[PDB]
């Protein structure tokens, strides 16, 4: 099994910041590009952001490039690499960004591509 | 950038039966996804790489097509399937198809 | 007559697309000083000279360097000999002591941040019983604060106790001269206008591959095979922001770097015949390491590859660079080997123009680490021992990396922001013209022809 | 020809040639069958995988017509259906690998067919000189 | 092996002129030969290969024609440097073998 | 670009006959290029020694003399050297290193030729 | 016959039947004989394990009267003091199972009566060949 | 490959009848044919195995004889579900082939 | 004990036609039984396509189709498909998957079929 825990539903003010951790257990963590993604009311999707955690190498959609960061951190033990955490930092909020954010894997099929994201997290809302 | 279009946007249809949806990219030759997601929960995916479906998926769904014209076959439709539909390429998403009981 | 009869012809030439290992050679330079200065020198044998080389007539073969295969076995090629030259090297997991440390003796300015930092500690000796306190300069980056008092610890002592190079054998690359077993074959396409995949129109069979040196580098692969006459780019695809793309161009950018700072190596015996090597005294004046680049070379190859990428985006489009966007510190800079030392060089100053559609050198500065932790395997890390004198290095810039940002919603700028990632981008470009085929003999094919019986 | 005048007799040198000319230099790929820690185990391991593919090709020889003769004819006539072509299109216009995926459809039935003739026509010939 | 025969052997002939000299093969060999002109002391220089189509660097003043076994050289404007050795040689089967030698 | 000959030849019979040839400005490893050693001793005809291809292992001769001559090529040095044993008289003989373009494969080669050498045996 | 009244062949697929059955299925225990860290090592020597069995049986064969024919004839008669057996009763009631143990105590004399009468043979065949 | 040839094909007879069809090979089989009822959009029922020992589930009203290449049934007592197909297949060798069609 | 086929049959011509037939009850590693694929177009007679035996490898068709059919069989889902590409108009049919006894080793096996599926190739 492959299992993506989110963190709770946070009510914040304006002008503040969230952090929003995606934690990651029952596979294999370098292989697989992490993204992460947001839904609206009533807007459809939208994509934020992706990171491949062998080395955090970041890039974004072109509405959020300055306002957010995504950092990850490894498992530091010889017995179980399987483990990894990624952070989602995400600052300067406003009244448009009041939205769900999950966070996803390409999964570990034979006729995956990159982009095609087979496991999703339980998501969270935010509310500013 | 890219942008979708899907065909029916709202259905409201009868169980049992055979549908396909279609989308339509701008540029082609693309890999298609499809993806199947009840209100509130998580999306989980139907069809990787315009084709082949997951794995614990039923075989009810099948994905068709080429080019810039991608099919999306539902044969007998179930009681469960009654959700939204989105198509997507990478950074791109579709508006959402919905299928609903009538 | 009109009743043909099939014969077995064997030993047609036909090829298919296969799957299999590859074998190593190298040139007769490489034993002349010898047994493991340098590594694969107990592993694989010398060639062949001149490799026979023959073109061939009226044949399109669909070349593909994206699922292409032989550059996965020397990604575990280079790991596996890599471990192979630090088996038989000393552990040192008697080092990870608490120590007592403080700056070295320089004049402090409260801007700039000190890279030395001046640690003593207890140490054993040859023998057990007695011990030695010892002195020793490390680098900020090697080091952390644990918690008036400052003690410190080496950074790798909470994951694992890791090794040190031996200094007998060397970090320069020699060539990998790739070669077929006996019933495969090795295809290379020499056409100039080549893009990665499709039909290339004129192949030629190979005994053995051409001269790939595995240097190590993160952005700007270096030393690396130049293309024929123009620029070109690379891509697994284009429009997915996900796969590096990755550029090629003709003419070298020549690249000078250099540590100024004079080194004196130090042998502390640590028990019996652990000869464990550290920094001594710095003389001279302490600087910090930098590499220049000549400006009008990177005006002019920057005009050449914008001239290039512009081809696959339409013809009103702003192009500008960016510097590297975030994670840790390996993919950030441009982290590159000189002479047995390790560089990270912080490379803002290179990538940081737009441009329109109508003497002089730049210096960068870098660090210097000293625990590398390689291919980012979890309980592993080479220590690399510090060689004396001022290091400095020429090389040849020919090869980019660069990952695109998701531009959005119709305006028609595009940044490029360089930041290399996997290992394996600085092999596709040193081995996107060869693949590998089984010969598959005894074709069946009809004549006018019956055996007698 | 030959020398300055040849179309190439190297290793795999004729291979977009027409099969006419591919049926004169055939020894030349046969004989580069054969020849050729941790790493002597994978260098084996390709050694002795390259003389079972070639033992498994003489013994899928020798079983047909033919023991090691390297040009072979056999007893089975040849079907319309496999190729509909001529004899002058593929012996003066074709090459190998545009037959090889012309007739890959046509592949392990003519095996099947081969090993018919060649097991009845050596009970042919065991009757033959068994009654004499 | 395949013998040649160059005929004729000796000439001296006046400025100007056109001289023809024809060599023959023991078997057919249809397209091959190659023409090579070598003065006193000095490297073969090639006139042409395939015995219908020159080298660069050499004018149009030297030709050769037939077709199948024998094959004829014709120098049409005769040049005083023309007074040195001359070669026919096959490039049918190894080994390769020349002419027999043409003193003009 | 010049081909350089080197190797005197003023010796015994039945002996140690070696020549070596050499390219100046390019290089031997350069493909599809016919490689010949032709002699021809004064008054007697031009004879025919040795070629080969750049770019494979297989190498010819004559056979009236095949006992006697052997080839050899590498391009650690680019020498490309002829070994005669057991000479004779009929050796005393101007010798070419010849480079020769394969027709098919090559319309931009330059036929190139070495300047020859002198070699007497008394 | 074949399919559902079939006594079957398959691997060693008719190994108690008479061997006027088991003279026909002969490819099908032929071509069972060459397909197929510390282990690695184990791997490899039972691989070469086989095909040395292979190739000595091959070459043991190829001394004798044939190359590679797989039926096989010679020019010695049979002897009345190995089996004294009829014919019918052994191409139409034993098995080659217990074929083996009946001349069993009559190998290695066989052999070298195959070794010398194909010897000579070939040394007849030299002189008749050179003689004319 | 073995051809087979069914006699008679199209069929109608009363109830209580014998109705009797045979067919024929290509080479001789000797032992190897079965026989195949097949009623309409439906599975083929088999008669029997080879044409002389019957299945369990059908009863004595039909039966095959014959020896070498020609064979033949008999249906003894006709009841009204006959009105079907039925088939004689070889198992000779490879591949199988059956009859032509019988329209009773 | 009953063999399920599935396949919708609505194609297009020179395609991908794919049939699959499953057991329920029971399982195909059962030894000695043959698996048979045959077609019936209605109008025309009893076509046979398929046949094999559980238990080895070696699997036979009919020759004057064998280019555009090929069978496969597998334990892990239980499955015994047909593929056809390149299908003519010739192939609208219906189609019978069928287990049947090997008579000289199994006096105890249940002749089993699948009810047949239509294909319709306009
Ligand atoms: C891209 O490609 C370029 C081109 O090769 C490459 O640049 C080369 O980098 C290497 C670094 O490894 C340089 O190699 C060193 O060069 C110095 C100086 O060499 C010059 O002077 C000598 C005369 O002494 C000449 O013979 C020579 O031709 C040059 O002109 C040498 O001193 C180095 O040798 C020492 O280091 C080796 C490694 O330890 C030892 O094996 C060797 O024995 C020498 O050891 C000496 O130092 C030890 C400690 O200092 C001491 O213990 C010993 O006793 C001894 O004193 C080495 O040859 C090379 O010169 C560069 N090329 C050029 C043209 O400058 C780039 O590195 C490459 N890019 C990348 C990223 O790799
Ligand atoms: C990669 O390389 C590039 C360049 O090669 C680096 O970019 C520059 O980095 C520096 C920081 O390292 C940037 O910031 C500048 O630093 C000055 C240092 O002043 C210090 O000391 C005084 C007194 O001790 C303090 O008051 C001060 O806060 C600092 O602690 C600042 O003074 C500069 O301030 C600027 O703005 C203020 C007002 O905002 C003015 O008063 C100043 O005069 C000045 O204009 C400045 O902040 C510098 O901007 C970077 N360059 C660019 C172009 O952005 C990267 O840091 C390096 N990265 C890595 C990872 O190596
Ligand atoms: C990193 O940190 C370490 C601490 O662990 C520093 O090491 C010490 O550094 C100081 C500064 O140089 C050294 O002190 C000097 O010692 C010289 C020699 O003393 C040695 O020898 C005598 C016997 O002759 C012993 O008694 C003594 O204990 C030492 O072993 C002195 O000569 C120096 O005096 C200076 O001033 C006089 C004034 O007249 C001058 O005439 C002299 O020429 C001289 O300039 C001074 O006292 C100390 O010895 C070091 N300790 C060790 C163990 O080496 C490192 O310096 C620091 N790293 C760097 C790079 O600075
Ligand atoms: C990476 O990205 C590019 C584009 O995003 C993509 O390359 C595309 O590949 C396909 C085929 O490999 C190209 O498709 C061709 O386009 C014409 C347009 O008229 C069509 O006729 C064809 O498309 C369909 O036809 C095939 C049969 O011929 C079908 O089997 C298939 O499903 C195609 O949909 C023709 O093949 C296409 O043009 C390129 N795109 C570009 C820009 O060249 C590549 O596949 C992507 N890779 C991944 C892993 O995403
Ligand atoms: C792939 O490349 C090979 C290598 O070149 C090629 O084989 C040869 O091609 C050339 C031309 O492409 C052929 O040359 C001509 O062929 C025609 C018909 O085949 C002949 O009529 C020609 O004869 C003329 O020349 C004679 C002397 O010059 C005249 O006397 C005569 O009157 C004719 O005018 C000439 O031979 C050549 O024959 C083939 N080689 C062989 C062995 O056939 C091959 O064709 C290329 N394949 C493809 C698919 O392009
Ligand atoms: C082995 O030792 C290494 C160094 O001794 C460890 O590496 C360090 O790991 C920490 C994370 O555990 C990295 O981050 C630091 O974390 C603290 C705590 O963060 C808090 O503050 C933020 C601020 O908003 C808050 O949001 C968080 O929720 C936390 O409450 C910070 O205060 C530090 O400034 C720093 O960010 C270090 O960067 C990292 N250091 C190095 C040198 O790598 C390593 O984790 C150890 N491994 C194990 C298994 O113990
Ligand atoms: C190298 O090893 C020596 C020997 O162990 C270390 O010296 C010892 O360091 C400890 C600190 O953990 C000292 O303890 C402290 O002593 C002071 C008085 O000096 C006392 O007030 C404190 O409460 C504390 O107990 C200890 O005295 C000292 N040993 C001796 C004999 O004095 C040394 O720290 C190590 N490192 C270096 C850089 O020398
Ligand atoms: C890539 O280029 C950008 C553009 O300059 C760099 O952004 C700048 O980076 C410096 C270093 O972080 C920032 O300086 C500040 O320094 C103080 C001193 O300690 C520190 O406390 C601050 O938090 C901050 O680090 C500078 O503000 C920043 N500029 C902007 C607009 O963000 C970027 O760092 C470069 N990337 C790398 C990896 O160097
Ligand atoms: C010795 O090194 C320490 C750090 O190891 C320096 O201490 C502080 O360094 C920071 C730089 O990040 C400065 O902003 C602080 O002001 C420094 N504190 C003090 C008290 O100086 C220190 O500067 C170095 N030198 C000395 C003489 O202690
Ligand atoms: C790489 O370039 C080649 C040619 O340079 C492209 O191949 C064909 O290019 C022509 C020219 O526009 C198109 O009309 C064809 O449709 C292309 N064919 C195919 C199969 O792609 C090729 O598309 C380029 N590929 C990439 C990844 O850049
Ligand atoms: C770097 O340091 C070394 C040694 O620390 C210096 O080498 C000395 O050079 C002088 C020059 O005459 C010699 O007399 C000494 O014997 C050398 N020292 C040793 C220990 O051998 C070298 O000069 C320094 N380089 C620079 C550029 O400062
Ligand atoms: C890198 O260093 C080399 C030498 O270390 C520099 O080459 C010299 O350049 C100057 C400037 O024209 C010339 O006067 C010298 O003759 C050159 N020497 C050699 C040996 O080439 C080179 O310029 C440096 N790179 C940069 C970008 O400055
Ligand atoms: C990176 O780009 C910035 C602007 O995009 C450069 O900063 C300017 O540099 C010019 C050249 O001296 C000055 O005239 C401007 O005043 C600078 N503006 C600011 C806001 O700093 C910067 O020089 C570039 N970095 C490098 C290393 O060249
Ligand atoms: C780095 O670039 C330089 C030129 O910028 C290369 O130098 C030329 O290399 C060829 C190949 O040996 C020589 O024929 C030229 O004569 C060289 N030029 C000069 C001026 O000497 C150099 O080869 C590149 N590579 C390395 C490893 O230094
Ligand atoms: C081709 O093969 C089929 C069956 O394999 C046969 O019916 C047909 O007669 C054959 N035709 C020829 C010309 O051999
Ligand atoms: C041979 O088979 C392939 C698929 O295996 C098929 O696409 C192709 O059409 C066939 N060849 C011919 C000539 O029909
Ligand atoms: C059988 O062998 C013995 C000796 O080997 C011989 O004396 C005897 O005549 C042989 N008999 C026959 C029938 O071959």
């Amino acid at each position: 099994q492959v299992q993506l825990v989110q963190s709770g539903a946070v009510i914040k003010t304006p002008g503040s910041s969230v952090k929003i951790s995606c934690r990651a257990s029952g596979y294999n963590f370098r292989d697989y590009s992490i993204h992460w993604v947001r839904l609206i009311p009533d807007k459809g999707f939208e994509w934020i952001g992706w990171i491949k955690p062998l080395w955090g190498a970041v890039s974004y959609a072109r509405q959020l490039q300055g306002r957010v960061s995504m950092t990850r951190q490894l498992s530091q033990d010889p017995d179980d690499p399987d483990w990894g955490v990624a952070y989602m930092e995400f600052s300067g909020l406003t009244p448009a960004d009041t939205a769900e954010y999950f966070c996803v894997r390409r999964g570990s099929c034979d006729y995956c591509g990159d982009f095609p994201w087979q496991y999703w997290g339980q998501g969270t809302v935010v509310v500013v | 950038e890219i942008v979708l279009t899907q065909s029916p946007g709202i259905l409201s249809l009868s169980p049992g039966e055979t549908a396909t949806l279609f989308c339509k990219a701008s540029q082609g030759g693309n890999a298609m996804t499809w993806y199947q997601k009840r209100r509130g929960q998580v999306p989980r995916l139907l069809i990787y790489d315009t084709s082949r479906r997951a794995s614990g998926v039923p075989d009810r769904f099948v994905g068709s097509g080429s080019g810039t014209d991608f099919f999306l076959t539902i044969n007998k439709l179930d009681r469960e399937d009654f959700a939204v539909y989105y198509c997507q390429q990478f950074e791109f998403f579709g508006l959402g198809s919905e299928l609903e009981v009538h | 007559a009109e009743n043909l009869w099939v014969t077995v012809y064997y030993g047609v030439p036909v090829w298919k697309d296969a799957e299999t290992t590859l074998f190593c050679a190298s040139d007769a330079k490489a034993y002349e000083t010898e047994k493991h200065n340098v590594w694969a020198t107990h592993a694989c044998v010398p060639t062949d000279p001149n490799p026979q080389e023959i073109h061939l007539e009226n044949v399109t073969e669909e070349f593909n360097m994206w699922k292409n295969n032989m550059v996965e076995q020397m990604h575990t090629d280079i790991i596996s000999l890599w471990d192979q030259s630090l088996k038989p090297c000393v552990k040192l997991t008697p080092l990870c002591v608490t120590l007592q440390c403080t700056n070295v003796t320089n004049n402090i300015t409260d801007d700039m941040r000190g890279e030395l930092k001046n640690c003593s500690f207890n140490m054993t000796t040859e023998l057990r019983d007695k011990k030695q306190k010892v002195y020793s300069l490390f680098y900020r980056l090697d080091v952390v604060q644990i918690n008036s008092n400052k003690e410190y610890r080496l950074i790798n002592c909470n994951t694992s106790a890791c090794t040190q190079a031996c200094p007998k054998v060397s970090f320069e690359p020699i060539p990998i001269h790739y070669c077929a077993p006996a019933g495969f074959a090795i295809l290379k396409c020499k056409d100039k206008k080549f893009n990665g995949t499709g039909p290339c129109p004129s192949v030629s069979t190979v005994q053995c591959t051409h001269g790939i040196k595995p240097v190590v580098s993160t952005q700007l692969l270096l030393n690396g095979s130049l293309a024929e006459e123009e620029v070109m780019i690379r891509s697994e695809n284009i429009t997915n922001n996900a796969k590096n793309i990755l550029v090629q161009f003709n003419t070298p950018v020549q690249i000078n770097c250099t540590r100024p700072n004079n080194n004196t190596r130090k042998s502390i015996r640590i028990g019996p015949g652990q000869a464990f090597y550290a920094t001594g005294d710095i003389i001279g004046d302490i600087r910090q390491a930098h590499c220049n680049v000549s400006k009008a070379t990177w005006n002019e190859t920057l005009g050449k590859v914008v001239k290039q990428l512009r081809k696959h985006f339409g013809n009103n489009t702003i192009i500008r660079f960016a510097n590297s966007s975030g994670g840790d510190l390996e993919v950030t800079t441009h982290s590159f080997n000189c002479g047995g030392e390790f560089f990270y060089c912080n490379t803002s100053g290179l990538f940081n123009s737009t441009w329109i559609s109508n003497n002089d050198s730049i210096t960068l500065p870098c660090r210097i680490k000293q625990i590398i932790n390689m291919w980012q395997r979890i309980g592993q890390c080479m220590y690399a021992p510090p060689i004396q004198g001022v290091i400095r290095c020429v090389s040849n810039i020919t090869g980019l990396i660069l990952t695109r940002d998701g531009g959005s919603t119709n305006s028609t700028t595009e940044t490029f922001r360089p930041g290399g990632g996997d290992m394996r981008d600085n092999w596709r470009s040193e081995l996107y013209k060869y693949k590998v085929v089984k010969i598959e003999p005894l074709g069946v094919a009809p004549t006018r022809c019956k055996r007698r019986v | 020809a030959v020398g300055i005048g040849a179309v190439f007799l190297g290793f795999l040198g004729a291979a977009g040639s027409t099969m006419g000319a591919a049926s004169m230099t055939l020894t030349v790929q046969a004989r580069n069958l054969l020849s050729g820690t941790v790493w002597g185990i994978k260098q084996l391991q390709a050694r002795v995988l390259a003389v079972e593919r070639y033992l498994r090709d003489q013994q899928l020889l020798g079983i047909w017509g033919c023991s090691g003769k390297l040009i072979c004819c056999t007893n089975v006539p040849w079907n319309s259906s496999w190729s509909n072509r001529n004899l002058s299109e593929i012996w003066d216009n074709m090459t190998w690998l545009q037959w090889d995926k012309e007739i890959s459809n046509y592949t392990q039935i003519i095996y099947g067919l081969l090993e018919e003739s060649q097991n009845q026509q050596e009970k042919n010939e065991q009757d033959l000189l068994a009654l004499d | 092996d395949i013998q040649m025969t160059q005929s004729p052997s000796s000439l001296s002939a006046s400025v100007g002129d056109r001289v023809t000299i024809t060599c023959r093969a023991s078997q057919d060999i249809k397209n091959s030969l190659s023409w090579y002109q070598q003065k006193l002391g000095k490297a073969p220089r090639r006139l042409m290969h395939h015995s219908s189509t020159l080298e660069t660097g050499v004018p149009s003043r030297f030709s050769g024609s037939g077709y199948g076994t024998e094959f004829t050289l014709s120098i049409n404007s005769l040049q005083p440097e023309d007074i040195a050795a001359y070669y026919c040689q096959q490039y049918e089967d190894f080994p390769l073998t020349f002419g027999g030698g043409t003193q003009v | 670009v010049q081909l350089v000959e080197s190797g005197p030849g003023v010796m015994k019979p039945s002996e140690t006959l070696s020549l070596i040839c050499a390219v100046s400005g390019d290089t031997i490893s350069s493909p599809y290029y016919f490689w010949s050693w032709v002699r021809q001793p004064r008054g007697k005809g031009l004879e025919w020694i040795g070629g080969l291809y750049s770019n494979t292992m297989d190498v010819y001769y004559n056979p009236s003399l095949q006992s006697r001559v052997t080839i050899s090529r590498d391009t650690s040095k680019n020498h490309f050297s002829l070994k005669v044993t057991s000479v004779t008289d009929t050796d005393t003989a101007v010798y070419y290193c010849a480079r020769e373009r394969v027709v098919a494969h090559n319309y931009y080669g330059l036929d190139l030729w070495g300047q020859g050498v002198a070699v007497t045996v008394s």
